[PDB]
């Protein structure tokens, strides 16, 4: 649920995961691990509570 | 005979502007958009840094 963004080992390799699937791995990694304190607009110092 | 007459004087003045403008020559590119969106599939590697 980190959402990992893979690459296969060394650089050139064919293998790999993509932009369009690190879109949204990417997006949501930053919504899901964000939006916890985060919470939607604007990160807080004094945390993020959710009733 | 018999008359004067009064002269006032002029002058006009003829110029090619445009004849020296034109278009030169119009130029065109091919270019691949990184929007990611996209799988890789067809092909690989090629051009490698």
């Amino acid at each position: 649920m980190k959402q990992n963004i893979n690459i296969g080992n060394v650089v050139d390799d064919g293998t790999g995961d993509y932009l369009r699937k690190g879109g949204i791995k990417i997006n949501e990694n930053f919504d899901e691990l964000y939006y916890e304190l985060g919470d939607g607009d604007v990160p807080y110092s004094a945390g993020a509570w959710k009733t | 005979v018999g008359f004067g007459f009064i002269a006032i004087t002029l002058l006009t003045m003829f110029i090619n502007v445009g004849l020296t403008l034109k278009h030169t020559e119009t130029i065109i590119n091919k270019y691949k958009n990184y929007k990611w969106d996209s799988g890789l599939p067809t092909e690989y590697a090629d051009r490698i840094a």
